[PDB]
């Protein structure tokens, strides 16, 4: 999984996951 | 009137109660840790929590507390970050599972 959190180290394989996930920290 | 720490985004799930906190560090109860990239979290310790689905695999990167490794956690509800689970990594370790949950992820503030 190349796309890392770096608030809490949540690792996704999916962009779209991580652009999912970064927003929530909003 | 309760003993509850639920999400504070979605405030519909209860993660833990009070009666869950233990201090696995003697840095007590609930401390401040710095992540690799400069976030701190106030990270409370309790022995069980619900209603938190897990990301990715477990890791020792840089864990907080050596011997576990970490696993993301977030609200089944609204899947705002919470905290993360930890899991020991030797037979020897107690206990095998807590979580650690980040203060600003909770109601009500700790
Ligand atoms: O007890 C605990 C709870 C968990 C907590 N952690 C750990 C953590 C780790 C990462 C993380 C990981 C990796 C992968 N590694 C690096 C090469 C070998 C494996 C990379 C690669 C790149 N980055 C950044 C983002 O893109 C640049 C990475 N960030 C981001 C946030 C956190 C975080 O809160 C902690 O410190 N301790
Ligand atoms: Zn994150
Ligand atoms: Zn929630």
């Amino acid at each position: 999984r190349p796309f890392h959190c770096n608030q809490c180290g949540a690792s996704f394989t999916q962009k779209g996951n991580l652009l999912r996930h970064i927003k929530l920290h909003s | 009137p309760s003993t509850s720490l639920s999400c504070k985004q979605c405030q519909e799930t209860e993660i833990t109660t009070k009666n869950e906190i233990f201090s696995l560090s003697l840095s007590g109860p609930m401390a401040a840790y710095v992540n690799p990239h400069g976030y701190v979290h106030e990270t409370l310790t309790v022995y069980k929590a619900s209603n938190l689905n897990l990301i990715g695999r477990p890791s020792t990167e840089h864990s907080w507390f050596p011997g576990y490794a970490w696993t993301v956690a977030q609200c089944k509800i609204c899947a705002s970050h919470i905290g993360w689970k930890f899991t020991a990594t030797k037979k020897d370790m107690s206990p095998q599972k807590f979580w650690g949950l980040t203060r600003s992820a909770l109601l009500p503030t700790i």
